[PDB]
């Protein structure tokens, strides 16, 4: 009853049920401060004017 | 569906075509239930869903 998923070698050796819940492989990061926007947002947009 | 002739209840659709032997692999976006579970074997679950 252990949290544990199949790869094609498990599933040869071990027999699951139906899959209950479902989940797959991330990463973990952190935050960043801030972000990118170098002072050009209406620069092409009111070169039009 | 319930059908009206003395108490027979058939499924329809593909799930009456598979029964009857007319389809012999459903591959379809298709949820599972207990219920087509009663009698229809059914794969491992690819695309998770919502």
């Amino acid at each position: 009853v252990g949290s544990l998923t199949i790869n094609e070698e498990r599933s040869e050796v071990v027999d699951f049920s139906v899959p209950f819940i479902e989940t797959g492989i991330s990463v973990m990061v952190s935050r960043s401060n801030g972000t990118v926007s170098p002072s050009a947002f209406l620069e092409p947009f009111s070169a039009c004017v | 569906e319930r059908v009206q002739n003395s108490n027979k209840k058939e499924w329809n659709g593909m799930m009456g075509e598979l029964l009857s032997g007319q389809a012999d692999m459903i591959v379809a976006p298709l949820t599972i239930n207990n219920e087509r579970a009663q009698y229809i074997e059914f794969s491992k679950p690819f695309k998770y869903q919502g």
